This record gives C-alpha cells, sequence and structure tokens, in this order.
C-alpha cells in the first residue's frame, strides 16, 4: 500500500 | 468608507490600491464578451448570477462597466480603461486587472489568462464592494497542479469534479490521472476502459477545460511490458491505442510513469517514450509535452557520491529533451527540497525538471491527516524547475489545505510565506470555522514513519516551545505557576475548538477528520491531567496525583491504540514525558  | 483588499489567492504580482473602492451596481454593462476567452466569460456569468448581478441589454451610464478580452483581440474600449497598464509584456497565462471610477477592465495575455484574471475578480468582489487597483500577474511556474498517483482508494467521480473546479479558482493547471490503484491504469493498462467509465472520462475532459486545467492521462506499463520484437510492437501500440482513445476526447497532455517497479531497463525506458514523443506527441502537433518518471526518482535512488547512477546516466542519455522528467527530491518523502538539490538533477538531465511532491500524501501512514502547507520547498526553485505537482491524500476535501498553499507557492514563489499562506488557506476555505480549524489542523502537519519517511512543518512549534520551557522551570526549581494557567487554557482551547469542529463541520469535511478529532480531545484531557500531575507533586499530594495519573495513562492508552495519529512529538509525547 505504499512505496518501499 | 474604504473597500479593504481582501484575502487573495495565489498572491498577485503586482497590485496598487489606486482608490477607495466602490460598490457596483444591480447590473453592470458587459463589453468584450464576444472576442473575449469563451471559458472566462462563461465563469464571469455564473459568478454574476450567484450573486443577482444582472446584465444589460443596452448600454446604461449610470451602471458599472466591465471591460474584458486578450491582448490579440482588437478591442480599444479595453485599452482606454486600462488606464496605461498593460499585458502585452506579461508571460503566458499573465494578465491586467484595472478597477477604478466605476469601470473594471481585465486583458489577459492569451485565453488562459484572461480566466485567470477573472478568478481574481471573483476573489476581490465582497457584498457588491471591490477596491480600486491597479494589477498586473504571471506565474513563476508555467505548469501548477495535482498528480493523482497515490497508492489506497482513487478518488470518485465526484471527487474529481469538484477539485477541478477547486483548481480553476486558484489557477492551478495541471490534474494528472495517474491512480496506482485503477486497475486500468497500471495492473491492467493494455485494457481498454469500459464505455460508462469513458464517459466518465468525457465528463472530467470537459470540466478541466470549462476550468483551463491540463488534464494529463497518465499510464504506467513498467510492470510487464515487452520490449523486443513483435511483442515490443503490439505492446508499444497498445500504448498509441489507449492514448489514441483518450485524445478523441480531449486529452492532450499525455503522462508515462516507470516508478515502483522490478524492470529497470534504462535504455528501453527512453526508447519506448521517445517513440511515442516521436509517432504519438509531435505527429498530432497540438498535444503538450511528454511527462515521465524514471524507475529512479529520488535523489537518493539517482546519485552515488556526486555522480548518477547506471539507471539515471542512461536514461538521461537517451531521453528526448523536450520530455518532461519529474523527480521527488532528496527521498521519496523528504524534508527539503534545496536549491542545490535541483542543480544537481538539473545538471544530469541538462534540462529544466519537474517535481513530484509527494505531500499532503498520506498512503505510508493513513492514520495521519497532513494538513500543512508547502514546506520546505527552495523559494528560488523556479530556477531549474518549470513543473510542478503534488501527490494529494486519499481524501480529496481536506487535501483542498494543502493544495491552496500549493498554488501560492508555484505563482508567486519569491513571495511565498508558509505561515501566512497556511492561515489564508483555512481563512478562506473555513469561513466560521476557520480559527477553530487552525487549532486543530496545527496539530496535524508533520508527517514521520519513523523509518524513511520525513515532510512537512513541524507539529505546533508555539505549544512544543512551551512545553520544553516548562520541564526547564521544573527541574531547576524555577516559579512555574505563570506558565502552568497558560497551558490549561491552551489545552481546554484544543478540547473546546475539537468539539465546535464534531459539532459544526459540514459532512464532507467532516467525514474525513471524525476520527482524528476524537484522537485530540482525547490527548488534550490527557494534558490536562499530566499538568494535574505536575501540580500535585509540587503540592506533595499523592492522593492527586495517583488520581491524575491513572486519567493520565488511561487517554494515552486510548490513543496509542487507536487508528487515528496526531500530533505525536507534542501533544502525545508530553503525556509520555509526565510518566
Ligand atoms: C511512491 O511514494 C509515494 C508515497 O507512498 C506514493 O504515493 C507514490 O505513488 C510512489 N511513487 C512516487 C513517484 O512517489
Amino acid at each position: 500500500p505504499s512505496t518501499a | 468608507n474604504q473597500v479593504l483588499v481582501p484575502n487573495l489567492n495565489p498572491t498577485p504580482e503586482n497590485l496598487e490600491v489606486v482608490g477607495d473602492g466602490f460598490k457596483i451596481t444591480s447590473s453592470i454593462n458587459l463589453v468584450g464578451e464576444e472576442e473575449a476567452d469563451e471559458n472566462a466569460v462563461n465563469a464571469l456569468r455564473e459568478f454574476l448570477t450567484a450573486n443577482n448581478i444582472e446584465i444589460n441589454s443596452e448600454n446604461d451610464p449610470n451602471s458599472t462597466t466591465l471591460i474584458i478580452g486578450e491582448v490579440d483581440d482588437d478591442i480599444p474600449e479595453l485599452d482606454e480603461a486600462l488606464n496605461g497598464t498593460t499585458a502585452e509584456n506579461l508571460k503566458e497565462e499573465g494578465y491586467a486587472l484595472v478597477s477604478n471610477d466605476g469601470k473594471i477592465a481585465i486583458e489577459g495575455k492569451d485565453g488562459d489568462g484572461t480566466f485567470y484574471g477573472v478568478q481574481t475578480f471573483k476573489q476581490l468582489v465582497k457584498e457588491s464592494n471591490i477596491p480600486e487597483v491597479n494589477i498586473t500577474d504571471y506565474p513563476t511556474v508555467s505548469a501548477r497542479g495535482i498528480v493523482e498517483g497515490f497508492y489506497g482508494t482513487p478518488w470518485t467521480h465526484q471527487d474529481r469534479l469538484d477539485q477541478i473546479k477547486f483548481y480553476g479558482e486558484n489557477k492551478l493547471n495541471t490534474y494528472i490521472y495517474a491512480p496506482k490503484d485503477d486497475p486500468y491504469h497500471r495492473e491492467k493498462w493494455r485494457e481498454p476502459y469500459p464505455e460508462s467509465e469513458m464517459q466518465r472520462m468525457q465528463e472530467l475532459i470537459n470540466a478541466s477545460a470549462e476550468n483551463k486545467v491540463d488534464f494529463v492521462f497518465g499510464i504506467s506499463p513498467g510492470i510487464d511490458i515487452r520490449f523486443d520484437g513483435d511483442a515490443g510492437e503490439e505492446d508499444f501500440n497498445h500504448l498509441i491505442t489507449k492514448a489514441e482513445s483518450l485524445y478523441d476526447m480531449g486529452v492532450r497532455s499525455f503522462a508515462i510513469y516507470w516508478d515502483n517497479i522490478q524492470d529497470k531497463s534504462a535504455a528501453k525506458h527512453a526508447q519506448v517514450l521517445n517513440r511515442f514523443n516521436e509517432e504519438f506527441v509531435k505527429a498530432k502537433g497540438d498535444v503538450k509535452p511528454l511527462i515521465t518518471v524514471p524507475t529512479e526518482y529520488d535523489t537518493g535512488a539517482m546519485v552515488s557520491n556526486g555522480q548518477p547512477r547506471a539507471y539515471t546516466r542512461i536514461f538521461a542519455e537517451t531521453v528526448d529533451p523536450s520530455i518532461e522528467v519529474m523527480w521527488t527530491g532528496p527521498g521519496v518523502v523528504t524534508n527539503e527540497i534545496p536549491l542545490s538539490d535541483a542543480q544537481l538533477i538539473s545538471g544530469i538531465y541538462d534540462r529544466n525538471m519537474a517535481v513530484w511532491w509527494n505531500y499532503p500524501v498520506t498512503d505510508y501512514f493513513k492514520g495521519k491527516l497532513a494538513l500543512g502547507p508547502m514546506h520546505g520547498l527552495d523559494k528560488g526553485l523556479n530556477q531549474y524547475v518549470d513543473f510542478f505537482t503534488v501527490n494529494p491524500m486519499e481524501h480529496a476535501e481536506l487535501s483542498k489545505i494543502s493544495i491552496h498553499t500549493a498554488a501560492d507557492y508555484s505563482w508567486n514563489m519569491d513571495n511565498y510565506d508558509y505561515d501566512k499562506a497556511w492561515n489564508r488557506a483555512i481563512d478562506m476555505l473555513y469561513g466560521d470555522l476557520a480559527e477553530d480549524m487552525k487549532v486543530f489542523a496545527n496539530h496535524s502537519t508533520r508527517m514521520d514513519n519513523k523509518t524513511w519517511a520525513k515532510s512537512g512543518r513541524e507539529d505546533a512549534p508555539e505549544l512544543r516551545a512551551k512545553m520544553d520551557e516548562l520541564w526547564n522551570k521544573l527541574s531547576s526549581k524555577e516559579d512555574a505557576s505563570a506558565l502552568i494557567e497558560e497551558l490549561y487554557g491552551e489545552f481546554a482551547r484544543m478540547e473546546e475548538a475539537c468539539n465546535n469542529l464534531k459539532a459544526n463541520l459540514p459532512e464532507v469535511a467532516l467525514e474525513e477528520c471524525s476520527r482524528q478529532l476524537d484522537e485530540l480531545i482525547t490527548l488534550a484531557q490527557g494534558d490536562k491531567a499530566s499538568l494535574d500531575m505536575i501540580v500535585a507533586q509540587l503540592n506533595e499530594d499523592t492522593e492527586a496525583y495517583e488520581s491524575a495519573k491513572e486519567i493520565a495513562q488511561n487517554k494515552l492508552n486510548t490513543a496509542l491504540s487507536s487508528f487515528a495519529v496526531i500530533s505525536e512529538k507534542v501533544a502525545q509525547s508530553f503525556i509520555q514525558e509526565a510518566l
């Protein structure tokens, strides 16, 4: 649900 | 007696008060509307209808006169009313506005500029009163707006139409449709939109045009796109087909994204952008420059010991100079973009950069609302940046606070005062509830996931300073009863404010922050008991101490286990400190  | 100049957003470049102001009459004379920008006239017509101001059929010498048009309109009555002011010498989207002695004149450098001149007009009028001013105005950055590119629940159709009206009014001219969790954008990019989705798109494109917003259609094929052979051909033709079906509805801006993917084939990434730029963007003749983001898109991921990494270096070496390239700053989510950081990245790309600013987006920390202003963005960034966009929250209505300040920052950059922009944002959006909304939002500006993501103005700094001042006064046995009585007021105010918001905020705003409002009331109560603990300890009253200590722990336990997150390092930390 996000960037790494 | 005199008509003051109301809050304006963005801040106009040049404004001189040339008179006392006057009241616009019941009906007005309208001049230049046949040759002036179609959209600007419509925006002006709507405002007048809403404010019960009719338009005369034949000229009336007693009525207020309004003249409107572009530089490239031959309207002498317009130049006559501008009083030596001109839009002729301004950059694109610029305008001049003069209002003196019963006349209002708006001349835009182009259509976009005339529209924006009407937006300022709209903001200047209050209860039919207008100040007498001479204005010339133009943007610092030519591309200003929003990239809907977050993970999580994409904005509804209704959300987006309302946003586009909001951008128009604040002179933002770019909206990038790129929601990560839209299957047809990313996961299943090859597949055409269903007919009813295309009809929703059509409504968006229309509304964008009505508000002078460049609707950028984005596509993220980087998960599974093939590059070589017959497969590469087919996959490229899928981009063309997809972009064509949107061109055919009226889209004139396009983006192709490579962010957050496994495949780091820099050459083939740019080789695709270039071919699309040739066979589509240039071929069409009326399509704006192609926008992109590379797989390496933050300075940390792009640069190594002053020198670009293999991906970045090959990407810049290959990608056509006309293509807009986006980057996020020193990190994906970072405190600052200092001037030196833009210099480096702009250097590597030998071009003016585009900014993907990851704030107020909250997809990485969904418990907190990011309600702060643009912060840490260098005020001379226009030197290396000609394209500026923010990634907003999945909560559209509350994103407006942060976006409002982004409108001011990117339009009038060197004038940008973040505290003043923030205050104005809330004053303009919240009306009667502005003072209380400030109290609440003041605690919800800083974003921190404790690991890789940090950004935004620190939470309630004045209150943090008073808290630090207390511990210093106590541990060095100084008298503190003046500060304690002051802090009781603050915490009571926090509670009073949040309760008033719960009671009076319209649903569209309340349904986005109610859990956080609850969280802050709790902490304000935990803080009040924290003070009670301090007072009782000074009084050497163990009964009142233990009683207050339990209340304080009860509030802290509620906060630590609740989904909503607010004021971590201030209102929450104070209770933790007191234990
Ligand atoms: C990764 O970072 C942000 C925050 O999670 C996310 O919204 C975005 O879609 C990703 N891409 C870029 C280019 O920031």
